[PDB]
Order: C-alpha cells, then structure tokens, then sequence
C-alpha cells in the first residue's frame, strides 16, 4: 500500500541510485533480471502479471555517458527503459543554463513519467530526490523540478537528499555560484532536505572503514545504508514503527528550518568487528562524536533543536532509554531550553543487510541519527563568505546573465541567504 | 446481562487489546479457533459480558480495533488470537495522523468518526442492557488520542447516562520518546475531564520500574508490559462475570470513588507479583499481599502518595479468602499511617471479594487509589507544554489544519484550574 | 496445600524440560557442518534460569535467584570459585569440641 | 511470640551471622533447602522468634544482610546455607568505606541507611509482639562501625521501647590489623554509650587464646572463630525458644545487669571447651561447668577481672540438671573469692536453668559479667587515639568528608568521662 | 563490576605492559587469540557477545619502533587496534618537547580513547599508570596526562608505578632535568606513587634468582608480580579483602606524603625452591631486609611511617599474627612515636601463577609489602645534589627554553622540591 517514488537527478544521482538499487534487490531477494528464484517489495517495486518487478525510479540526467552505463551493465533488464531520461546537451556546470535554456526541453518528459508512476500508486507516502549542489542540472533542473511538483501536488512529501559543497575540497570553480541560487528553491519548495558533504565522508572512510584508496562507490554504499535504515520501518515490522511523515513533522521547529544532519553508527570493518562488541549504548554514543559526524560542522559549537533516531536489529527498548539518560547527564552536549524533550525513537527487528563486495560487516545493532543543530550556521557563513569573495570583483557573471537570467537575481540570493542565517541566530538565544 | 463494548484506539490500543483478549480467553477456556473447551460450568455461566453467540458453538469478542496505519492492524489479524475477531470491526484509515492531535481531531479523524459510529451503534443495540464501554489508548500519539477524544465526545452526547471507562497512558518525563509529546497530552486532557466517567493513569516509566526491580525481566519487551496492564483490567471487572461473597461491579466501584465529577483520574497497582526466585520464600496470605498493594514501588504511575493525601481508596480482592482479615489489615493501615489519609472522609476504602482465582494462583488483589499526589504528573506536563509554547513550537503543524491559536490558551487555563483545584482538597 | 505446592513445582519443571528439549534439537540441527559458531548458543542454554551467576540449587529445581540492589544501577553480584577446602559441619563440630 | 529481628553489618558481620544462622538451623532441625527434618515436637513449638513462615511449609530467617561492598556478599551466597536466605534482604552498595569511620557515618553510608530501614520495617510491622533487635558489627572496619552506628542511632528514635543487643568487635592490642583502627573504635563508643541497651565485647585475641591454650587446634580459621561467637549467641537467647524449669529471656538478663544506663559493657564466656584428647578424662557435672566458667582463660574479651571488681554477674544454663548444685556451687564462689565482688550489692548473680541442651551435648553454661576491669579495654584504645591525634594523624581522611574537628574533641572527652565513671564504682 | 584501566606510556610503558598483560592472560587462562578454551576476568577484560576478552589498556608512545613489535608478535590478535596509540616524532629525552610542543598533538587522540573505555565501565575502581622519568613521553606527555584526567575525572583513583633514575648508573644525561620537572605534577596530581629504579632490581636477580645476564624481560616480570598482588584482592576471593580505596587510606597520612616503597618476597630460583622452606614467617622477614629492598635506600636510616601487607596462597592468620609479633619486638625495626599500630593485612587464596620463561619457581605462599618510610628522602637528596651540580654551569639549558617553556620553571621545580624534603624530615621528629 505505502510506496514512494525515487528521482535520481544528475550524474551523482545515477551513481547513488545504482548503489541503492543494488542494495534493495539483495534486501528483497530479487535477481538482476527482476524475477525471484509477502508485500515487502511493494513500497518500491511494482508487480506485473509475469512475475517481474519494475523499480519506481526516474533517472534525470543531461549527459548520455552516465545513462548508457546503466543500459549496458547487469541491471539492463531491470529498469523500464522509459524511466531513464537523457537530455540532448549538458548544461556543463551552469545553474542558469539548466534553469532557462536547457531544462525546459525535457521538463515535459519528466512530469509525464511522474504522472504514470503516481497513477499506479494507490496511496503515495512521499517522494525522494537525489542530487548534488555542485553540478549544473543536479542543482539547476532540481530547482525547477520542485516548482512543478509543489504547484501540481499540494501536500505530498518530497524529501531532498543533497550533497553540500565541501569547504576545502571541490571539483569546480562555479560551485559556490550554483549552491547559493538553489537556496531560493529549497527554502520555498522542500518539505525536508538533508545534506552530507564529501569532505566529512572522506575522513570517516580513512580512519573507520580502514580503506587507503576509496572511490565514490565506497561512499555511495554508505549513503545507501542511510536511506535503507530510513525506509525499513515502511518495509518491515517494528516494535516502534515510524513513518515518513512522522519524523518529518517532529524535527522541524519552523517551516524555514528543515535541514537535519545525518550520521550512522557503527561504521567498522569486518576485522574490527571481530574485536569490539556493538551494543545499544555503544552505538548511541558514537553518533554524538564530532569526528564521526558526516557534516563538517561541530555541534559542540551549536545547540540541538530535536533528535530522530532509527534503530535496527536486536534492540530492546530498555537499553534505548538507558543510553538516553547517560547522554543528558554529560554537560559537553547541550539542548535548547525551549525543547526539553527533543528525542524520537524507532526500532526495527531486521538487522541491516550487507552487499557482496562491500566494505562493512554485518551488524546486529545499528543506529542512524537525524539531529537538527544550530551548527549548520557554521558551514553556511563560510560558503556565504566565499560566494561573496568571488562575486566582489564580479566574476563569471557573463555566462549566467547572457543565458536569460537578469543580474539582479544574484542579489536576490544574497538577502534570502542573509535572512536565513539570521533566523538560525534567533534560535540559539536562551529566554 | 450487564454488557461492556470494548473500544481500542490506535496502535497502542491494538497491541493492548491483543494481549487483553489473550489472557481472558484462557480465563474462560477458549481455543484459538474460538470454541469452548471448559472444565467448570461457571466459566460459561457468564460469558455474554464480553462475548457474542455464534453458530456452531463459537464465541466472538464485542470489540472494535480503531487505528489509522494498516501496518499494525495486520499484526493483530496474523497474531495468535487474532482469528477470533469479526472482520467488520477492523476500522482503519488510509493515512497516518502524523503524531498530531489536530490531524486526528480536525483533518482526518472527522471522516473516520462516521465509520466507527456506524459500527458501534449496530453492536450496542445487540445486548440486553448496555452497562457501559471501555477505551484503551495512549496520549503519546495522535492516532489513539486524536480521534479518541473526538469519538468519546460524540458518543457521550448520544449515550448520556452510561459508564465510560478509559485506559490512559499519560506521557512520562524520563521515558519520553516524542518531541511533540506534551502538545498531544495537554490539549487532549481537556476532553478527558469533561466527557469521561472514569480514567486510569498508566505510566510506561512506572512499568519499567516494576519489571526491572520486582518481576526479574532481563529483556522486558512490550509484551510483558502489556501482560501487566491487561491483568489490571481483568481484576477490576471480575465481579461482572463471577459470583463472590462480597462483590462490587464497575458501577458500584465508580460512584464511591468519585467525590466530584471532575476528579476521575486514578492510579492502578497490582499486588501478587513475584520473581522466579522469590516465589518460594513469599507466602500467599492476606497480610502479605496488602503490604505490596500499598507499596509505593508497585504503583502503575510515576507519582508518590507520600507527598500527597489519599482521598479515596479501593481494593478488589480475589480467591477464597476470610473476610475478617481483609478488614482488620485495612483498618490497621488507616490508623497507623494517619498522616497521608484525609480526615474529612472516614472509612475511605472500598472492598470486593471474588471466589475463583486466576489460573496458576490461589489469591490475588487489585489496588485502585485516588489521591492529591496525581498533581505531580499534571504540573510536570504543564510546565513542558508552557515552555515550548512560549516560542510557539510546532505551531504550523496545528494552526494551518483548521484550528486557531487560542485553543491552546484555554487548554492551559483549564489545565491550571485542575491543578489548583487539587490543592484546595489538600 | 502441600499437594498444590508440589503440583506447581512439577509443572514449572516440565515447562523447563520442554525448553531444554527444543534448544538441544536446535543446537544439534545447527552443528551439522561445523561447531565454530555454536558458542553463543551454548552460552544461551547455559545461562541458567533467571539472572543468576552463582551455582544452581539442585534440590530446588535448578533455581538461580538474583541480587540486584545497587541504587539505580542494580548490578548483579559476580561469581568466584574458592580454592579453600569444603568443610563438613559435623566434622567442624567434633573438631571444635561440641560432640 | 516474643520475636527478635537479626541485624548483620559488614564483612565481619556477614561472616559472624553466616555461621550463626546455621547453628540455629541445626538447633531447630532445618535442611539447607528450608524444610523441617526434626525428631521431637519441642523443636517446632517455638520457632517464630527467629524464623518466618513461607509457602509450602518452609521457614526463612528474619535477618537482613548489610554491606557497602559486594566482595563478601558472594561468599554468603556460595556457603553451606546460602540458599536459605531470601534475596530481598541482601542489602549492598557500590562504593565502600575503605576502613574509614567517616565514610560510613556521613557520606557513603547515609544512602544505604534509608534503603535498609525500609526493609527492616517490612519484617517488623508484620509480627505480633517484638521483643527487640540484635546487631553484629565490628569496630575494626568501615561499614560495620561507620554506618553500623547509624543504624543504632536511628532505630532508637523509631522504636524507643524495645531491646537492642549487640556483639561489638572492638580492636585488640596485639592482633591490631588496621592502621586507623582506633579512629573507628573511639568515635563509635560514644554512639554505643548512649543508644545501646546491652553490649558484648568480642575480641579475636580472646578467640585465639581460647583456641590455642584450651582447644588445641593447629589451624584456627574464622570458621572456628565464628562458631565460638555463635555458641555464645545461641546460648544467651535460649529460654525464649525452649521451655525450662527456671526460664529467663534476654530482657530479664538486661534488667539485672545494668544498675545505671551507661554501665552496659559485658564479658562473654562458654562452659565446655575441651580438646579431643582431654574429652574422655572429664565428666559433665554441674561443678565442672562453673569451675571452667569463671576461669580467666575462657573469657571472650581481652581483660582480666582480677584487676577490677565483678560489678554484676550472670549465669545461663542448658541441660537436665538440679537446683541445689546450681545454687550451692555459686554461693561458694561468691563467698571464697569475696575480695573481687563488690560490697554494696549482695546477691550479685542472677541464675537461670533451661531444659533442652545443645545438640551433641548434655550440659553447658554461659556468662555475662559487668565489671570495672573492662575499663582496661577503653584506656588502651583512648591512649592510642590521643597518641595519633596529638600529631594530627590521617586527619584529611576524616575532616574533608564533612565533619569538623570538634567531633574528635567531644568523642575522646566523653570516653574519658565514661572511664572516670567506672573508677568511682571500684 | 569494579575494574582498572591500565595506562602505559613510554617505551618503558609498552615493554612493561607487554609483560604485565602476559601475566594476566595465563592467570585467567586466556589464549593469545583472546578466547578461553567466573567473573574474575571482568576487572581487566571486556566481554564481546561473541566471547572475546579485549583488554582495557591504553598503550601510549611517541615512537613507532616499539609499538609495531606488539602488532607483529604473538599477541597481535589479542590487542584491539585503536588501543595502541603512536605519534610521529618522539620527544627525544626532553621534558620541553613532550610537554609544550610535541606532546600536545596526541593529547586529544589518547583521551578520546579513555572515553570509550570509561563509558563502558559501569563502575571504575581507578586508573593504573606506568611511566619512566628517563624518557621524553614518560616525562613530558605524562605531565600533561595527569593534569587533564584531574580535570576530566575528579575523584578517581590514579595509582602510579614510576621508574626513577638509578643513583649511579643511568641511560641518559638530561635525565635529572626530566626527573625534577615532573615532581610538581606527581605532587598535586598523583594519589599514590611507587617508584622503582633498575639498579636495585638488577642486584636482586644476580644473587636471588641466579641469573648471570638479565635483560629487561627478566626485570619486567618482577614488576608484573607487584601489580598482580596489589589487584589480586580485587579479582579473587579472600579471607579478608583489601581494595585500592583501603591501602590508600592506611598508608597515606598526609596529602604531601604519598610515596611508598614497594617490595616483594620471596624471589628465589627453582634450585633454591627445593631447599629453603617457605612459611609465612620466613617470607615476612624478607621484606624488612635491606638486600631485598627494591629502592636504593635503607629504612634503617629512616622511620617506618606505615605498612601494608598482601598475602597469597595457603596462608593462615595464625602464622601472620605470630610473625607480626616477632618483628615488632626487635629494635632494628623502628616505628614513629605517633603510629603505635601501623599495619594493614590482606589475604588471598590462589597462589601466584608461574609463566613460561619466568626464572622463578612455582610457589605456594608469597607476600608484597608497601612500607612508607622517611628514608625515601635519602634518594631524593642525592639527585638534587646532582641536579644543582648539573645546573651549576647552566648546561643543557638551551634545549628546553626554546621549545615553549621558560627558564623560570627551572628555579620553580627545584624550590618546589626543596620544601618537600623539609616536610618529609619534620615528620620524623618526635614530640
Ligand atoms: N557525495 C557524492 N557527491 C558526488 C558524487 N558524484 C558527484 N558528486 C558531486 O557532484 C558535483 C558535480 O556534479 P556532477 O557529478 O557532474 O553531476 P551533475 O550534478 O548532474 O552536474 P552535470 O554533470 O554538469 O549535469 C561534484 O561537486 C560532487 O560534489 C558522489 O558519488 N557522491
Ligand atoms: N624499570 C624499567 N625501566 C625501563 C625499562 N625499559 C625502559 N625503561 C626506561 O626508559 C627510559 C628511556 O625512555 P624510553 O621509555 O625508552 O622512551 P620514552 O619514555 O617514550 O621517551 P622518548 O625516548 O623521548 O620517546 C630509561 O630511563 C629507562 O629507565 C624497563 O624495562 N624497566
Ligand atoms: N504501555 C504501552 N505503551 C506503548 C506501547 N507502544 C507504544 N507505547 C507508547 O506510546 C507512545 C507512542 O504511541 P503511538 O504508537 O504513536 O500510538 P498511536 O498514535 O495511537 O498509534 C510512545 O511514547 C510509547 O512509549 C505499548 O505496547 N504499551
Ligand atoms: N570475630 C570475627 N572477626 C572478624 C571476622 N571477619 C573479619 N573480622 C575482623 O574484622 C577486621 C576486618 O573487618 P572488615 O572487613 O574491615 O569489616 P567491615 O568494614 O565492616 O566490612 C579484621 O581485623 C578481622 O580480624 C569474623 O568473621 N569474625
Ligand atoms: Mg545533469
């Protein structure tokens, strides 16, 4: 009955998506041809008369070199070929080109396949979109993707899983230019929106998973485990079951603030799993470490508004509420005085499943915390400084302006970003 | 004869009902298929209080299971004793309440309130004469408490002179597991004070204290917590279906408990609870068990009567027991501990005795005591509701759903009226 | 009254014996290929009835009572074997002179 | 009928009472499981003084185990008679005192006194008519003397009209095995002089001196020391549980032994102690009991009545015996050694005869003697408390926990006045 | 549930935690894989659900040459990977390098690891540490080690096992400068503090154990027996029990006097075990001899301030209290006038365990004595003679000042230690 639609936008969306959909098939025991050798698969797969399953995913891309690798590999028989949407020409790291020039040629094809998938749904819990701030139409076409979804669909959930531009490492020069102009869309047309930046995931894989040389496949296996633990309360029985709309309402203090931080615990190797036990209290303390956080910001600087936790495995409610008491006793961590009861707890019996060839090991007890802090103002004023530092001498403006957008729209992104950072300042003051 | 229709609200109501009908079907000797396999004729002599006649020597419960997410509903039907319920009573919505009172009271509950009122009126007409109802729910979520407050308020006006029993699980400070949890409780208790006959105050936090210190549970899952709440529900209304020396049904236990119509929130406790090791050293006699009913460790609420005044007490005993002891021990408590007990009401304690014991036991007793110490649990909820509402926490999830902002202010003012009213009786 | 107590004890012993049969069946089915991973199962069956770290009481039916009274923690008491020799009370009485 | 609730404090207390609770269990014929395996009817007639009724015809001792360390709480479980105690009475904590009096009395032991006071009230208010309590503790330890004096000082206000027996284990000059042993002892006698009815002075040096010179044992373990303490403790409360020709309860021994309420320190002793080689060369006879009874070798304290005066003397007998040989022997020792007994009390001694002897034996005797010669005990402790305190020894281990330095001044001044009160009665 | 976290620091620390943790494994019958072929192991080992006993030790070093032998040798699979901490460059025989410049880089990394062990502890008796005065990390980082556990864990126990310079032989030249500058740290930030110098352990093996050429392994076993018998009453049942809280109280009369002298008896070879009888009397007289004393100072010049006794094996309180009487009658042993009864006695049941390669013999009874004396000022005044002799011409002063510490701390730590020798002498004067 319950079901969602995945919208993998961009080259990062495809590499994330095939990491997620590889994990889903082995989780539900479905072969690459789609036929198995119970309604757990109903949330993402669609049943036909012949015994197959079609994933409810739409791949949004503007370059054919990233779709044809999907159509050639092992999963060529899995996905329906009309779900993979390829543009004729890439915007090539341009928000403006994917907003006014390139994106309106295939905006009709995306909304048509959205209509077909939502027609098959008997009741639609929400949408998941996957994209990155850095790229052109991963940030650009996503901006006009939300405009059509919000107007057509009123109160349907639309989750925005994003990748923030890292403060130090980058693969572009116009990367801060693309990120700030997407603040207009996400502030207005997003029910929820996560972010993890790549520099933080770089620190964890070096020291926790014991990998000298990882690529984006080992990062996207980690991000697949985050989404799997989120949606498994929809797919499997739980001692406490938490739906998609449940923790959506319970983490946001204001409609202007819908930006949690995601962390996962434990992340250890199969040789280090031979040594250390993994209990409920041991994995609870690991989510509060600023080293193991998956965003380069320190909650020790800021203040927690609310907390959402997602437990999986041999998890007893006795040990959950015992470890919460220990965390409130330590004075290194703080909570705002206007949220005394800030936690939310969910438990599922099924342990997380592992992928063959992956880096992690199979674990009984795991937790995926969703905490909203005032430490996100640390990673915004840094990017607002660098967006102001480049734009002081008026650089790269001729490429964006000449494509159709006026020069005053850059100044519009200044005040909306300046006002949004002011709304996070008034949260942290105590009454 | 005197019949009770059972109502369950939400996921917490459905899990509570699953064990409650599991423990009393074995009490009446009912197989998983629903037939009768009995040993004594007294088991079938009163079965129409909670069951219905069916063709072929079968009996079905008179219960309706109401929630909004069908995921937990299939756990009830595919459970151990879920094949006995009639399928028309499973009344379910299509989307959740969002842990929101207003979604269950204004937005989505207004459509499901018509379905439950159609079913419950077709079942309340079947009996001889309607004694009353029951309601099992929790105040932590919006499914059980959102429309649960709305379904009571519509059926109270339709049935003006009846008995209305509600099982409330009010939020706890230590084992709080919801951010919007005081918003659910404080604005919903306004419906439990003006349109409800009786209410029991359960705390999950007190349930772990009993299961960890006393009952010796290494892993106390919600099944064993649900065992205690159902055993408390069984012991209160065992006089409905079983004869005794001195009996007291639900109506006679109620009118002697409530001195004023707006004071109907009690604290339960149960007494003969022991572990695997301490079973042998304990002797099951009357003065042994009356130590543990009044013991502050075995309360089913997170309030301490030593800080307050016992206003009216009940005790429903069970088993073949001598009436002299049931009376000399209870007057012994009243005279020795003369500081807590009120002075303006002498002979505070109500008394009931039943003959047949629970299986595996020879003697049992149930404690129900109303005091002024319940205002500990009410002021603690009130300050956490006032703290969030000063900066308007989560206001957009309730204002835009069909209700204004002044409904919280009258919720706080009426909540202030109740806690100040408890002081002047102290 | 004495007959009732004996009946209750016999019923509890029968239930524990049924569990022991089921657990032995599961361990024997699982240990067909290798015995490298049967150790948590052996620990689970050798845990003992109740939270008991001390020796079982054979005359009592194998009961293991617990001792958890430590503020809010309630930590169970540990168990240590003694190198000190076991003594008989009759021999201690004769040796100390109360014979 | 007249009942005594036993108390146990410390590692010394947990090992004194562990041997003590199995010699009554042999005395009344009780198996380690708990049931009754007896031969006569007189054993089961008066058994409710120390035992409590359970289900299935089983009996549990009415004692509580108190300690601040879980280390020796294991050894009382895995002992010969560890399964016979109910687990709810095993009171223990997490942080010990570490051979300090200050930790037990104010800082660490004040959180355990409120836990055990709840326990002792449940096992006292359930009884018909208490005679009183009994304590075992040591002044050479932390939890025995630190918080053990806090149990003494608190239950006096709760139950003023009762009795309180204690077997104090005061330190020894030669068998001193604690550096701060006088600080524990000196600050606790001031608590014993005010809030204690009867006091027995147990010295382990006296226990070794008996075991070598009289009993001829090469390996005197603490089992042989705890059995000697239990044999005196069993034979001093005999006549409550066993009828006699001239019976005497512990209250009758109290009223005849303390002519002034601060003069309540005694000397215990036991009648037949004899090696295996010397067993066949003596005959159990009434003069043979009282000949060895006043012998200074068999005193259970480290002080000799030749240096002082027998202020008041007891005699408690066990076994089938006559009245003239009890009376003619003891008037003989009153007359012949007339220089030791005081002059201002004639007929200094109370006598008592009980019928049932201890098992394996047919005659016995017990001694309680209040004297001025026990001030030899107090002067040696107080000369060494001032010896350490003149150089401010170990003062940071006591001052920083909350208690000021003036408590040292009053504790040695009060103990100096008590010795000066003893002297003017000599 | 009580337990002790061993904190070894230095190349001395790694080599002494190599022999101490070899003794603990065979004492509780634990294979080098960490799995056994009772709860006595709970003080030093941790229980994974799979059944592996992971030690709760923190090896600290600033050079990788001695840590990497642990990861290669027999016990590679026993020790947990994150518990062995290694810096980049060593302080190289320097207080100043290990304190203000080099040692401040891993002070965050080590004390993150004690959090993972202390939060696992439901009840902690206290921390044990091991350090050497001669080294750089043993002198520099160890002085920042005691300063921040004092802040983080207020009233916890911090026992010390220190290595002091020998009176004549030495393995360094600026070793006296390292020794004095840590006197202030082990004064205000140490609870109890034993010291052992190697020359007084060199002289034992040549005449008692009959070893012609001992090396540091033949010494590291002997200090391992001392730490065993101190904590043996925590682990094992006894007729009388003593704890780390107890012997702190009955040995330390003043907070400025917390420096015992640690002995052991008997230490005899397998050929002298066949011949000489070992009763309780014949082992309690060996702790009073000056030849068996383990510090290069003689109590015959000083005053026995307090005494602590630890007994192991088939020991009876009859023989303990008989031989305690005899040693008190003799006049070569003196007590102060204000400690008339200065003894503390502890008794355990299991005899100490013999290890493969240990040159001692399997023995029934043993004793370990901690007798605080005034004669510990004998060894201190000899070194302060050599510190001021070395500081007379201001040699080696350029090495310390430029690192970050000032030259005013040179006169401070000598004047701090000057008044401590006066306090230790005024106690011995009778009234
Ligand atoms: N976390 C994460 N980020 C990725 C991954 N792949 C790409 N990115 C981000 O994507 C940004 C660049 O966008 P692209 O990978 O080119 O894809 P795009 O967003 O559609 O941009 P275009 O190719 O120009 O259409 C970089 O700044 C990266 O930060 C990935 O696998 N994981
Ligand atoms: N008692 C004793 N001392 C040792 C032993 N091994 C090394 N030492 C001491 O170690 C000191 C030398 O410093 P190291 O421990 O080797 O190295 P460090 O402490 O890490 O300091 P750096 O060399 O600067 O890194 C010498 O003064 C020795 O006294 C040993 O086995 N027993
Ligand atoms: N006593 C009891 N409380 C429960 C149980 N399950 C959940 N709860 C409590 O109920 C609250 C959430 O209830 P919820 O599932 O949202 O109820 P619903 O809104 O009616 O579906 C939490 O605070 C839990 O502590 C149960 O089985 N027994
Ligand atoms: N008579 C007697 N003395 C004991 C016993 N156990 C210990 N002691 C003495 O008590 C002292 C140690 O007692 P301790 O353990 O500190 O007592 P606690 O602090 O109250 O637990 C030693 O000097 C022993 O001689 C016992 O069972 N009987
Ligand atoms: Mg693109």
């Amino acid at each position: 009955m319950r079901e969602c639609i995945s919208i993998h936008v961009g080259q990062a969306g495809v590499q994330i998506g095939n990491a997620c959909w590889e994990l889903y098939c082995l989780e539900h025991g479905i072969q690459p041809d789609g036929q198995m050798p119970d309604d757990s698969f109903n949330t993402f797969f669609s049943e036909t008369g012949a015994g197959k399953h079609v994933p409810r995913a739409v791949f949004v891309d503007l370059e054919p070199t990233v779709i044809d690798e999907v159509r050639t590999g092992t999963y060529r028989q899995l996905f329906h070929p009309e779900q993979l949407i390829t543009g004729k020409e890439d915007a090539a790291n341009n928000y403006a080109r994917g907003h006014y020039t390139i994106g309106k040629e295939i905006i009709d094809l995306v909304l048509d396949r959205i209509r077909k998938l939502a027609d098959q749904c008997t009741g639609l819990q929400g949408f998941l979109v996957f994209h990155s701030f850095g790229g052109g139409t991963g940030s650009g076409f996503t901006s006009l993707l939300m405009e059509r979804l919000s107007v057509d669909y009123g109160k349907k959930s639309k989750l925005e899983f994003s990748i923030y531009p890292a403060p130090q490492v980058s693969t572009a020069v116009v990367e801060p230019y693309n990120s700030i102009l997407t603040t207009h869309t996400t502030l207005e047309h997003s029910d929820c929106a996560f972010m993890v930046d790549n520099e933080a995931i770089y620190d964890i894989c070096r020291r926790n998973l014991d990998i000298e040389r990882p690529t984006y496949t080992n990062l996207n296996r980690l991000i697949g485990q985050i989404v799997s633990s989120i949606t498994a309360s929809l797919r499997f029985d739980g001692a406490l079951n938490v739906d998609l709309t449940e923790f959506q309402t319970n983490l946001v203090p204001y409609p202007r603030i819908h930006f949690p931080l995601a962390t996962y615990a434990p992340v250890i190797s199969a040789e280090k799993a031979y040594h250390e036990q993994l209990s409920v209290a041991e994995i609870t303390n690991a989510c509060f470490e600023p080293a193991n956080q998956m965003v380069k910001c320190d909650p020790r600087h800021g203040k927690y508004m609310a907390c959402c936790l997602l437990y999986r495995g041999d998890v007893v409610p006795k040990d959950v509420n015992a470890a919460i008491a220990t965390i409130k006793t330590k004075r290194t961590i703080q909570f705002v005085d206007w949220c005394p009861t800030g936690f939310k707890v969910g438990i599922n019996y099924q342990p997380p499943t592992v992928v063959p060839g992956g880096d992690l090991a199979k674990v009984q007890r795991a937790v995926c915390m969703l905490s909203n802090t005032t430490a996100i103002a640390e990673a915004w004023a840094r990017l607002d400084h660098k967006f102001d530092l480049m734009y002081a001498k008026r650089a790269f403006v001729h490429w964006y302006v000449g494509e159709g957008m006026e020069e005053g729209e850059f100044s519009e992104a200044r005040e909306d970003m300046a006002a949004l950072e002011k709304d996070y300042e008034e949260v942290g003051v105590d009454s | 004869m005197r019949e009770i229709v059972h109502l369950q609200a939400g996921q917490c109501g459905n899990q509570i009902g699953a064990k409650f009908w599991e423990v009393i079907s074995d009490e009446h000797g009912i197989d998983p298929t629903g037939t009768y396999h009995g040993d004594s004729d007294l088991q079938l002599e009163r079965i129409n209080v909670y069951y219905n006649e069916a063709t072929g020597g079968k009996y079905v419960p008179r219960a309706v299971l109401v929630d909004l997410e069908p995921g937990t509903m299939d756990s009830v039907r595919s459970g151990p004793f879920g094949q006995i319920f009639r399928p028309d009573n499973f009344v379910f919505g299509q989307s959740g309440a969002g842990n929101n009172w207003a979604k269950g009271h204004y937005t989505e509950g207004a459509e499901l309130v018509d379905s439950v009122l159609d079913v419950v009126r077709k079942e309340a007409e079947s009996c001889d004469c309607l004694q009353g109802f029951q309601l099992t729910h929790s105040l932590g979520g919006g499914t059980g408490s959102g429309m649960g407050t709305l379904l009571i308020s519509k059926i109270r006006e339709e049935y003006p002179d009846r008995i209305m029993n509600t099982f409330s699980v009010v939020p706890s400070p230590k084992v709080s597991d919801t951010v919007v949890e005081p918003y659910n409780a404080t604005l919903s208790v306004h419906q439990l004070v003006e349109n409800t006959d009786e209410t029991y105050c359960i705390d999950n936090e007190a349930l772990y204290d009993i299961c960890f210190r006393t009952l010796k549970l290494t892993t106390p899952t919600y099944g064993d917590l649900n065992h205690l709440v159902s055993a408390t529900m069984s012991g209160v209304t065992t006089c409905l279906r079983f004869p005794g020396q001195l009996n007291a049904d639900l109506r006679k236990l109620a009118v002697n408990m409530v001195p004023f119509p707006r004071l109907h929130f009690f604290m339960p406790g149960f007494a003969p609870l022991t572990s695997r090791g301490s079973q042998q050293y304990r002797a099951l006699t009357v003065p042994e068990l009356t130590q543990q009913m009044f013991d502050a460790k075995n309360m089913m609420a997170a309030c301490d009567p030593r800080h307050g005044r016992y206003l009216t007490v009940a005790a429903v005993f069970r088993g073949r027991m001598s009436m002299k002891e049931v009376d000399e021990q209870m007057l012994n408590v009243q005279n020795k501990n003369s500081s807590y007990f009120v002075e303006w009401i002498p002979n505070n304690v109500k008394t009931a005795v039943c003959d047949i014991p629970p299986r595996g036991l020879k003697m049992s007793a149930t404690f129900i005591g109303n005091s002024t110490a319940i205002q500990e649990l009410f002021k603690r909820i009130s300050e956490q509701f006032t703290a969030m509402f000063r900066r308007k926490a989560f206001l957009h999830w309730y204002t835009g759903e069909g209700m204004d902002e002044m409904e919280f202010t009258e919720a706080e003012s009426n909540m202030n009226d109740l806690v100040s009213e408890y002081q002047q009786y102290q | 009254e004495l007959d009732y107590c004996r009946l209750t004890e016999a019923l509890v012993a029968e239930k524990e014996k049924e569990f022991q049969d089921y657990a032995r069946e599961v361990i024997e089915l699982e240990s067909e290929t290798t015995n490298k991973y049967i150790y948590p199962l052996v620990k689970a069956v050798q845990e003992g009835p109740g939270g008991g770290r001390g020796p079982v009481f054979v005359d009592r039916g194998g009961l293991r009572p617990s001792y958890q009274a430590n503020d809010v923690t309630g930590v169970q008491l540990p168990f240590y074997n003694s190198q000190g020799p076991k003594y008989n009370f009759q021999k201690s009485k004769r040796r100390l002179g109360f014979t």
